[PDB]
């Protein structure tokens, strides 16, 4: 339902062995399609999604050179963070940009979002107005209002209300095919026991996208379900998504606990057990 | 790569008659389209700002349009005006946002009502340092170079004195030898004219 | 589309 | 800078299985800073045969990565993955388990 | 107060010579570019500026070198002095790299690269008093001022009635005439006239000046020729009324 597009902007500095680099890379809902390299011999715009091939020569021209202004703007970001923070030129510091484009589920714009970081932590953001920016420490504050002054969330907002909504929507229709599959999980139990009066079991999903998935060892309801030992999905790399969900019982509960398994493929809530 | 044509590169409108400025350029993601206006001297004067998203836009006597199906847009100035005579620039803004790809330009040439024509000419007081002033002639009227050999021509121009509504196109010629007791040198076309005689 | 608005710090 | 440890997950995507070869995976998340040095070894010697995948980060600005490579698993199932990272004191060496 | 001030308006180089040219605004704009002027060739990018320390080049950038330290000062150099530079240059500056702003010019720049600084010549100004048989035909005093043998093209035609200036009833040439058409030394020559009411003119406490301002050299640039140097300097002309 909720569409979205996002692009993700990395600039490292490595003294000592380049210049910074900068990694551009675009997603649609949970999809790449696009990536930027400076390290690469030909620094220009690949493809990595199927619908985004069939654009023409300009589409890559424009985005190719708006990346490469980038490497050299963020650039000297990284040398204007120094003077504010105050900090060694020959450090390796990080600069991330997370931007785009949510989109309500009639087609119409639900939320924008521009926020940016240092080295992990939080720089500026812009705030869901539009209009106004959120400026963590000091250092950007002062970066606050330099983007006051120069008008710079405006310029923004246009592409957020616009550029990006129409773009969006027009990747979602063609590539449709891969975009909403909505390829639903599966299910597999196994139960590992230390069999000192104890016991552990396995509830599983594979190959399911989107990565949404909700994994859950309600005890047949008993007040007490945190027990578990629950992992980060891992992508199989096979373009299909990998989860599983462990329990330690003591030995004599086999068939009590209850797996809750919930992925939006499937509609009806999967109740599945040993 | 990005080449924007104005055509056509001159015009000569009548005052007070509309008049259209064509643009060219070709269709990008999303871009703008400026127009300004060069007087000599003066810089470029913003005039209008258009958009890829947006198919018209109007400020008093000056309205553009833009097709981006036909990557062509269109100055419209309404009740010309003498003053309104510069040249025209149309520009599009590049792919990446770094520049502004400018056209040639068009230059316009606004032609003021001549009221009362009395063509004629006289002579002034140059021998100090022979040089005479052919005045208030028809719109019509051109100039020539004077066979470009040692005798001193300029082109027509304009002056307005609204203390009595008053236009009259003027002209000098004028040489260092006085031989020549203000010879218009025209084409050889002497013979077509009603003209006062250049004498004193 | 990448937004070609150039943000300096 | 801030220091954040690297997660690492390594697990076939395809099910093991006696003598047939498969994929093996190494998750790398939620380290940053980005400079990682991650290598796959077989009973302790390094595959120099290794793809791994381009690098992205998440919405806590962490980066994540996989290295994947071709083992035709056996019996004897030794198979590792070896990780360094700036906030890793010492390298850590994580074997990999058929199921357990 | 706000736009793009360009420094100079006028400035003659001669081959080699070294020379920055100024752009300065407070208007908040981060992007600040640099264009050139040639007839037949419309206007062309040598430079441009996204932000402060960024910097790229242009269709036309050779010959000329940009620098952005501030965010308001975007000088272009011209480290050696060459016949094809010789141009009008325009500065320019936006907010930045979108759309929704556009872009404010300065006022010009107008460089004439010369081989020699000898052939840089003062203008001679001179004005002649209306005809007599016109005061009968038109009850008007045209009177015409005529600027010669000066080079460069860098000079500007002022009429001053009495201490103000004025833009009513005069008209000045808006393109100079090549004394000698063939010859890119050629000095030239401007021709403007006032045209007044006869009374103004039959009125002899009246007072009309015809100023031509020249830009030439200064007291530092070296002039080993006999004749006086070209220098930046005014040449005016009078006219009293006469019956």
């Amino acid at each position: 339902g909720s569409h979205s597009m996002r692009y993700f902007y990395t600039a490292m500095s490595r003294p000592g062995r380049g210049e910074p680099r900068f990694i551009a890379v675009g997603y649609v809902d949970d999809t790449q399609f696009v990536r930027f390299d400076s390290d690469a011999a030909s620094p220009r715009t690949e493809p990595r999604a199927p619908w985004i091939e069939q654009e023409g020569p300009e589409y890559w021209d424009r985005n190719t050179q708006i990346f490469k202004t980038n490497t050299q703007t963020y650039r000297e970001n990284l040398r204007i963070a120094l003077r504010y923070y105050n900090q060694s030129e020959a450090g390796s510091h990080i600069i991330q940009r997370m931007y785009g484009c949510d989109l309500g589920p009639d087609g119409r714009l639900l939320r924008g979002h521009d926020q940016s970081a240092y080295d992990g932590k939080d720089y500026i953001a812009l705030n869901e107005d539009l209009s106004s920016w959120t400026a963590a420490d000091t250092a950007a504050q002062i970066t606050q209002r330099k983007w006051e002054a120069a008008r710079v969330a405006e310029q923004l907002r246009a592409y957020l209300e616009g550029l990006c909504v129409e773009w969006l929507r027009r990747y979602l229709e063609n590539g449709k095919e891969t975009l909403q599959r909505a390829d639903p999980p599966k299910t597999h139990v196994t139960h590992h026991p230390v069999s000192d009066h104890e016991a552990t079991l396995r509830c599983w999903a594979l190959g399911f996208y989107p990565a949404e998935i909700t994994l859950t060892w309600q005890r047949d309801g008993e007040d007490q379900t945190q027990d578990t030992e629950l992992v980060e999905t891992r992508p199989a790399g096979d373009r299909t998504f990998q989860k599983w969900a462990a329990v330690v019982v003591p030995s004599g509960e086999e068939q009590r606990y209850t797996c809750h398994v919930q992925h939006e493929g499937l509609p009806k809530p999967l109740t599945l057990r040993w | 790569k990005q080449e924007v044509t104005q055509i056509p590169a001159a015009l000569s409108v009548p005052e007070g008659e509309n008049l259209v400025l064509n643009c060219s350029f070709t269709d990008s993601a999303i871009y703008n389209l400026q127009w300004f206006r060069q007087d000599p001297g003066k810089g470029l004067t913003s005039l209008l700002l258009i958009q890829s998203s947006q198919r018209e836009q109007t400020s008093g006597r000056l309205n553009a349009s833009l097709d981006k199906s036909s990557g062509r847009s269109t100055l419209y100035i309404a009740a010309s005006q003498p003053g309104d005579s510069a040249t025209y620039l149309c520009a599009q803004l590049n792919q990446a946002g770094t520049a502004l790809i400018f056209g040639k330009g068009t230059t316009l040439s606004v032609s003021s009502n001549i009221q009362n024509p009395d063509p004629a000419v006289y002579q002034l007081r140059d021998s100090k340092s022979s040089v005479c002033l052919f005045t208030d002639f028809d719109s019509q009227t051109n100039v020539s170079q004077s066979k470009d050999s040692d005798v001193y021509i300029t082109d027509k121009c304009v002056l307005d004195m609204r203390s009595m509504d008053f236009k009259s196109n003027s002209a000098v010629a004028w040489s260092n030898k006085s031989d020549f007791a203000c010879a218009n040198a025209f084409n050889n076309s002497i013979i077509p004219e009603d003209t006062f005689f250049p004498s004193p | 589309q990448a937004s070609q608005e150039v943000k300096n710090w | 800078m801030i220091q954040r440890t690297p997660k690492i997950q390594v697990y076939s995507r395809h099910p093991a299985e006696n003598g047939k070869s498969n994929f093996l995976n190494c998750y790398v998340s939620g380290f940053h800073p980005s400079d990682i040095e991650v290598d796959l070894l077989k009973n302790g010697e390094r595959i120099e045969k290794v793809e791994h995948s381009d690098l992205s980060f998440s919405k806590d600005w962490s980066f994540y990565l996989l290295y994947y490579t071709e083992f035709t698993p056996t019996e004897k199932d030794e198979y590792a993955c070896r990780v360094n990272h700036v906030t890793l004191s010492q390298p850590k060496i994580v074997k990999w388990d058929r199921d357990m | 107060n706000a736009g793009v001030t360009q420094t100079p308006k006028f400035q003659v180089l001669k081959t080699g010579q070294s020379m920055t040219l100024q752009c300065a605004q407070d208007m908040n704009h981060e992007y600040m570019s640099w264009y050139r002027q040639d007839p037949g060739m419309g206007l062309r990018l040598i430079h441009y500026s996204v932000g402060a320390g960024i910097t790229d080049q242009g269709e036309v950038p050779n010959g000329y070198n940009v620098s952005r330290s501030t965010t308001e000062d975007f000088p272009l150099r011209l480290l050696s002095a060459a016949p094809s530079q010789t141009s009008v240059y325009f500065c320019a500056s936006s907010y930045g790299t979108g759309i929704n702003y556009g872009y404010t010019f300065g006022s010009g720049t107008r460089l004439t690269v010369v081989e020699d600084l000898n052939k840089v010549f003062p203008p001679e100004v001179a004005v002649f008093e209306p005809s007599e048989a016109e005061i009968s035909h038109t009850q008007k005093a045209t009177l015409v001022c005529l600027a010669t043998g000066f080079f460069p093209d860098h000079v500007e035609l002022s009429w001053w009635v009495n201490g103000k200036e004025v833009h009513s009833g005069v008209c000045t040439d808006p393109q100079p005439l090549k004394e000698q058409p063939a010859l890119n030394d050629s000095r030239y020559a401007l021709s403007s006239r006032l045209r007044v009411s006869a009374t103004f003119w039959q009125n002899p406490r009246n007072h009309f000046r015809c100023q031509v301002q020249f830009y030439g050299l200064s007291e530092n640039d070296e002039w080993t020729q006999d004749r006086a140097k070209p220098v930046t300097q005014i040449v005016s002309a009078e006219a009293w009324g006469r019956a």
